[PDB]
């Protein structure tokens, strides 16, 4: 019910409360300065992230691109019951960076083709 | 037909600006711990192979004589070198009269009162007792007052610090580039001549290895031009102006130190080391300077041919030794193994030239203590190297300042000077320029917003 | 902007004494080297004396004149003293590139309107 | 294919490639820092400069006000397909911070309209 | 007209200009420097509580949770035409830390009652 | 005939009477964005898993 | 990446001279103490000298020896003279955990390849 206060529970589970894990996230001088400005300029990057995508800040965003059974090859109901975020992460840890790309191209072909649709009219 | 308008983010578009630059250091050479100028311990790495990324269908036009990077890059220096001194010592109990006579171990001929033998007292570690020590100092630190009873030359204007021994002045290259939002520039075009379009441009996140050196005329290790030695200039016709000849092929200056010095070290305080000249061994040697003859009589070939284009044909073009004026201007000086030279350059900048195996010798002079150019006022100790100190280097390019005859008798003389800096880190700046990128722009297309 | 101004000068009985004086407003004073340039009538410019880090003058001063500079007030003065009738001329004021002075009028960049002196 | 890889070739095509111009936007120790500051200040105006708009992140942004023939006076498909961004922007470089208010006025009177309209229900 | 230039107006007038209000909001050196990093910090923290709600940059996010009459059992009509919105303020600065809790339960339980919703398809 | 014996080393500067050397509990928290763990295991050898962290 | 070098050594004439030296790279040179460690053949490791803020030495040394650190190159010599033959053996360059020194070999954690030094 806390910052990270479900780490260790069903990553179905997991999704029930993801605001607090997101909001608390922002908030020998120099020393605090020079943090502050990394922990702003983080939390941009992470925003700008999803910009590009399909969404800005929905908190969920579900994008069309498929999905590649090579990638996991689990059951689609096996890992959202039991099976941590944790865990999940290192499994699909080393096919990280590629579908970043690909969910980019997905996007910016996609907003060209709505935006030549609302011009033949 | 009925058209509206639409705004773009992210869209390639740039204005020239200027900002504040960052470090960019090999991290090959962070293991080996050197605390010392122009720091790799307090930086951000440097990247492999930055994005050199090239262009097309792109002109920019560039201009030196404007540039800010190496206004920007001057004070980089000139705020480096003082923070590089405070914790070094204090000469001020070092100002004491000395007696003082010539030094004749067989000395050669070559110099007679070059070396002077000094005695004087000076506090020991216990500031009850004194102590009196000796050494050696060269003539030019050394004036008479009223016989022998000298004092340093620098100690009635402004006491400075000594050079602190585990700090080094070798250069090291240094990277530049821009932070984030910003792009630096590159012209590529063979035949660019300072000033005007660059055809070939292209873009880089960082600069290629930059080594700023610090000599006044004939500057060293400067990057070589790829043909066609180039004359770049701001107004060749205004005679004010200087004109950096940069040559392709590099002459080899091979510049050496025989006297065996040996370092001493005497206590001035509790903690405080100062380091002084002790006895030469063998026999006394004036330090001089080489140069091939055959390739630097070509070298200057090359610079009157590519000079005549400007001057006309029929032009006799003559070169002649330097002005005349401050000791630093005279000569060339450079830095050579943390021992400041000053070298004799009359015998290179001596011919005439008609529109039709040896080695050039030449003398220098040391000082032990130099008026730093950071600043007028606080000058700087360099404390003897022990052995003997031989340094080669590469002379690339030349910096001669013309002299404002008349309209008639075309024979136009050239002369050699430092005088500004600037020159020297300009001759290697002259490649980059610094842009701001600004996104979201504006274009016109068809749409409907429908609500 | 880079400006100079100058001192009054004026006439002064031959083997008087007279002071010069030029201020450096827009640049760094601790950053440049100024100088003092003569021109007689019917002559080229010569030069006369000038401090960077060490005091130099001309082959015709035989240490008559004194050149300071005063780093509070960003000045420099010229202790002119026993004015020969051959001394006459327009004094410029000029400011070195850097921190260095050279006897040619090329080293320099920035001009002065100039003071004029007679001697009679 | 790279930072401003585009800038010189025709301006419809250069919007193929735009992320890559926005991707790479905020990615002597006094130094740096002040510069990260700006860095990451800079990009905030953009963005903010773009949501008053009617838009936040979609990257491809197309307002309903009226264009003016008199600002441009060029074909629509004659600067679309030979003329590079570059030469574009020095065209309009003058008629500039007039757009923008244009854009703003269009944007907040539409939301009111939008607003209004669904509380009548 | 200009910043703050209506805040003693009536609050319903007041809303004819908020972008002037927004606007200005972002845009001894040591202090200057601390300063703007403050500046920039506190305008994400604003603009990421809005994020978690049911809007990113609308400017105008009217959420779908019930009102209380308890809060100001004042008449809607009367409130959007005489009182100004420092006045407004006080009358719920007292009622406030709890409107916001409420705000991301509608939120995230609607996001998830959207999100199955588009995979029962 | 004595001196102190750092008077040939190097000389340093004397404790300030404003100062003390008592020590004052110094708490840790990482800034926003991280997170510190702490581990629970009352047979906890200083490496290898904690389960109750 | 911490590592050491060590100098020559060689062979020496007994009632000789010799001079050993160590250079530590990688870490901090003003925040550690270095000492010297022989090993006799047959026979265990055991202490020389060491400089940290005060020098020691073991009790075969008598005063013979000499150390000093200099802080510039971030090297420790070791003046030795009058090598008798006894002294014979590998001399090892190592590194203290932190600005003390032990007598001990466990109070260090860098040690060197190892300097031949033999008399005759
Ligand atoms: C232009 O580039 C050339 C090419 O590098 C450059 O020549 C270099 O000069 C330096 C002068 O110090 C050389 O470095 C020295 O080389 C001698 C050779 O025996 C070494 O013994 C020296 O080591 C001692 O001094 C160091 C000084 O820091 C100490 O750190 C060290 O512990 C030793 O006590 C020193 O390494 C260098 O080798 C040459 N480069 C070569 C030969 O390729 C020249 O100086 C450049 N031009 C200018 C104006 O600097
Ligand atoms: C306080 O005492 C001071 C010292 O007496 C006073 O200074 C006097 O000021 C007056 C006017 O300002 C001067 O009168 C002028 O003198 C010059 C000749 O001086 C030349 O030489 C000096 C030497 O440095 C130089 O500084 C000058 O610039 C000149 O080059 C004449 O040419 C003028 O026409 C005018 O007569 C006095 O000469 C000067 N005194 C001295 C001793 O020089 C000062 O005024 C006093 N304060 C007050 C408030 O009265
Ligand atoms: C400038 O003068 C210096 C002083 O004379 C010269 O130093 C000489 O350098 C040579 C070769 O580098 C030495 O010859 C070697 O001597 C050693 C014995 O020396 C031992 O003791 C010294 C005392 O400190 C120590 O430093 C050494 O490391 C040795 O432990 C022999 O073992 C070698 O085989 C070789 O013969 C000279 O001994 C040395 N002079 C002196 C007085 O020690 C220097 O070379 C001169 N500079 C130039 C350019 O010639
Ligand atoms: C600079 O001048 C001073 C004094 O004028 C010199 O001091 C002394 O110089 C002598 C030789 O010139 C050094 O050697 C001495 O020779 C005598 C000869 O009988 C001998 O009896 C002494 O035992 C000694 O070996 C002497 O050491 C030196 N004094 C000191 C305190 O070192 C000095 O040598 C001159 N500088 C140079 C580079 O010659
Ligand atoms: C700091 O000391 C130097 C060295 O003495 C001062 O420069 C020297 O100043 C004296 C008189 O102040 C000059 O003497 C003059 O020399 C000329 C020949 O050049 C002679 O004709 C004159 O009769 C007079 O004797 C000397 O030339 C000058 N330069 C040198 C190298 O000695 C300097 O002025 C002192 N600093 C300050 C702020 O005064
Ligand atoms: C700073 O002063 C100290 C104190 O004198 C220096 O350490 C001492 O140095 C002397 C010789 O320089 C040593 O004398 C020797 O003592 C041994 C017995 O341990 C004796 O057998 C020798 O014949 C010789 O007399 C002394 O031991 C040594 N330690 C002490 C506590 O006095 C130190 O070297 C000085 N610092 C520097 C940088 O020289
Ligand atoms: C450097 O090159 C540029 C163009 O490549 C020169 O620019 C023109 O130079 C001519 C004389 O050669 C002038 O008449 C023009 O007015 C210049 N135009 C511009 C736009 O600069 C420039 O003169 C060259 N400079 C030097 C010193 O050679
Ligand atoms: C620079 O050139 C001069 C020749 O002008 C060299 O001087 C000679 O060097 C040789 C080297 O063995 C000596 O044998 C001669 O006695 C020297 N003098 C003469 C007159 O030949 C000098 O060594 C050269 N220096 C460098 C650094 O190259
Ligand atoms: C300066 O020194 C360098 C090396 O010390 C000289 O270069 C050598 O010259 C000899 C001439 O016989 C050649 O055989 C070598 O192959 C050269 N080696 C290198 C690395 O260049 C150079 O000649 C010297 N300069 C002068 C003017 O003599
Ligand atoms: C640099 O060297 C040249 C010669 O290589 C020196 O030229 C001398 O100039 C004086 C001035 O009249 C003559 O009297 C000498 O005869 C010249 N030298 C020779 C060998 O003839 C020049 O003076 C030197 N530079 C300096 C500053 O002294
Ligand atoms: C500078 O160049 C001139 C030639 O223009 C040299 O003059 C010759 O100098 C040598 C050496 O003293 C004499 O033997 C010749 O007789 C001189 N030439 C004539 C025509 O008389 C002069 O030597 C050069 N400078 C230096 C320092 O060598
Ligand atoms: C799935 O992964 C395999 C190998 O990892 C690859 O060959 C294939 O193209 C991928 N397909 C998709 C749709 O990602
Ligand atoms: C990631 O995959 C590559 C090749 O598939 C493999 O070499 C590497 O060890 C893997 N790393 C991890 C952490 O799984
Ligand atoms: C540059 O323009 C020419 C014709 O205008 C075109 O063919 C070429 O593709 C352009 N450059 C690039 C890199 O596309
Ligand atoms: C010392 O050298 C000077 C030249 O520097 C010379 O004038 C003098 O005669 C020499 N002898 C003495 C005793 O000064
Ligand atoms: C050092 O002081 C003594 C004290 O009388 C004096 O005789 C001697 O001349 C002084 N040294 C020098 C170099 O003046
Ligand atoms: C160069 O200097 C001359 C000197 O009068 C001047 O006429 C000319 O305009 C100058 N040219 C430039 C480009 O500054
Ligand atoms: C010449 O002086 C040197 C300097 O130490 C000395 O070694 C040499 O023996 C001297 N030779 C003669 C002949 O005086
Ligand atoms: C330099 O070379 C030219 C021809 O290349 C020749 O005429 C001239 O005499 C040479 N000068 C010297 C000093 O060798
Ligand atoms: C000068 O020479 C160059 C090449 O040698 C030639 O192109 C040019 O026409 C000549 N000009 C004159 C005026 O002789
Ligand atoms: C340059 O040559 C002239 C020729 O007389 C000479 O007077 C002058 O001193 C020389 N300059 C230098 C710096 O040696
Ligand atoms: C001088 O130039 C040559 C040719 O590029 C180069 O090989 C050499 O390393 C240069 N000398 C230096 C960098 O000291
Ligand atoms: C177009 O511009 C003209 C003058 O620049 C102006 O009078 C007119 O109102 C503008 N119309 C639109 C729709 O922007
Ligand atoms: C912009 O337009 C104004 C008037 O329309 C004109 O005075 C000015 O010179 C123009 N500036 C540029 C850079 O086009
Ligand atoms: C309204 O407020 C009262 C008391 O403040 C509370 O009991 C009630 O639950 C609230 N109802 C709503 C819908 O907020
Ligand atoms: C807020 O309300 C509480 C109780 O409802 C009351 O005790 C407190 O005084 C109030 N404060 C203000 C500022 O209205």
């Amino acid at each position: 019910l806390g910052f990270l206060g479900a780490a260790g529970s069903t990553m179905g589970a997991a999704s029930m409360t993801l605001t607090v894990q997101a909001r608390n996230l922002l908030s020998w001088g120099i020393k605090q300065l020079q943090a502050r400005v990394l922990a702003v300029e983080r939390y941009l990057r992470d925003q700008q992230l999803l910009g590009i995508w399909g969404c800005s800040g929905k908190l969920i965003c579900c994008t069309n691109v498929p999905w590649n059974s090579s990638w996991s090859n689990r059951n689609l109901s096996e890992i959202w019951d039991n099976m941590t975020w944790l865990q999940w992460d290192k499994e699909i840890s080393n096919y990280t960076q590629i579908i970043y790309g690909l969910l980019e191209e997905s996007q910016n072909q996609q907003e060209k083709n709505e935006q030549d649709l609302l011009a033949l009219d | 037909e009925n058209l509206w308008v639409t705004v773009y983010y992210g869209v390639p578009v740039w204005k020239d600006a200027e900002t504040t630059l960052f470090c960019a250091s090999d991290a090959k050479a962070y293991e080996t711990e050197k605390h010392n100028v122009w720091a790799t311990h307090a930086c951000v790495p440097t990247d492999p192979n930055p994005q050199e990324i090239h262009l097309e269908n792109v002109t920019e036009e560039f201009n030196m004589w404007k540039n800010n990077m190496v206004e920007q890059m001057h004070t980089d220096i000139i705020s480096l070198w003082d923070q590089s001194l405070k914790p070094c010592v204090k000469l001020t109990p070092l100002c004491v009269t000395l007696q003082c006579t010539n030094v004749t171990n067989n000395i050669t001929d070559d110099m007679r009162g070059e070396l002077k033998n000094c005695s004087f007292n000076m506090t020991t570690e216990l500031r009850d007792k004194k102590q009196k020590v000796y050494s050696l100092f060269y003539r030019l630190d050394v004036v008479q007052i009223n016989n022998k009873e000298y004092r340093l030359i620098n100690c009635n204007t402004s006491a400075c610090t000594q050079a602190c021994p585990k700090v080094s002045f070798e250069p090291i290259p240094i990277h530049y580039c821009a932070p984030a939002g910003f792009a630096i520039l590159k012209c590529k075009d063979k035949k660019f001549n300072g000033t005007g379009p660059c055809p070939s441009v292209s873009t880089v996140q960082c600069t290629h290895g930059i080594k700023p050196v610090v000599s006044t005329q004939l500057l060293l290790n400067g990057s070589l031009a790829e043909e066609e030695v180039m004359i770049r200039s701001e107004n060749i016709t205004n005679n004010a102006k200087n004109i950096l000849v940069q040559f392709n092929t590099p002459v080899q200056i091979n510049c050496t130190r025989p006297n065996n010095n040996t370092r001493k070290s005497i206590r001035i305080g509790p903690g405080q080391a100062f380091y002084a000249t002790g006895d030469i061994i063998g026999d006394i040697r004036q330090a001089h300077c080489n140069v091939s003859k055959a390739t630097w009589n070509e070298t200057l070939g090359k610079v009157v041919k590519q000079l005549r284009k400007h001057f006309g044909n029929n032009t006799i073009i003559r070169f002649a030794n330097s002005s005349g004026g401050d000791l630093e201007v005279t000569t060339h000086s450079f830095n050579c193994g943390g021992e400041f030279f000053y070298c004799n350059t009359s015998g290179l900048f001596n011919s005439t030239w008609i529109s039709n195996n040896d080695s050039i010798t030449l003398p220098c002079r040391i000082k032990q203590i130099i008026n730093m150019w950071q600043r007028i006022g606080q000058c700087m100790y360099a404390p003897p190297i022990q052995g003997v100190i031989r340094c080669v280097s590469n002379i690339t390019g030349l910096i001669l300042t013309r002299d404002g005859g008349s309209t008639n008798s075309t024979t136009e003389t050239f002369r050699p000077g430092g005088g500004d800096m600037r020159d020297n880190w300009r001759s290697e700046l002259y490649k980059y320029k610094v842009v701001k990128i600004e996104p979201l722009g504006v274009a016109p297309t068809r749409c409907k917003r429908r609500v | 902007e880079v400006q100079l101004v100058e001192s009054g000068g004026g006439l002064v009985q031959a083997g008087g004494f007279l002071r010069l004086s030029c201020e450096l407003r827009g640049s760094i004073f601790n950053q440049y080297a100024m100088a003092w340039f003569r021109q007689a009538p019917g002559k080229e410019r010569e030069f006369v004396a000038g401090m960077g880090a060490v005091p130099h003058y001309g082959e015709f001063v035989k240490g008559r004149f004194t050149i300071s500079r005063d780093n509070a007030k960003s000045t420099v003065y010229l202790q002119m003293s026993s004015l020969k009738p051959e001394d006459t001329a327009i004094y410029f004021c000029a400011r070195s590139k850097s921190t260095y002075i050279s006897y040619n009028s090329n080293g320099y960049d920035y001009w002065g309107r100039g003071t004029q002196v007679t001697v009679s």
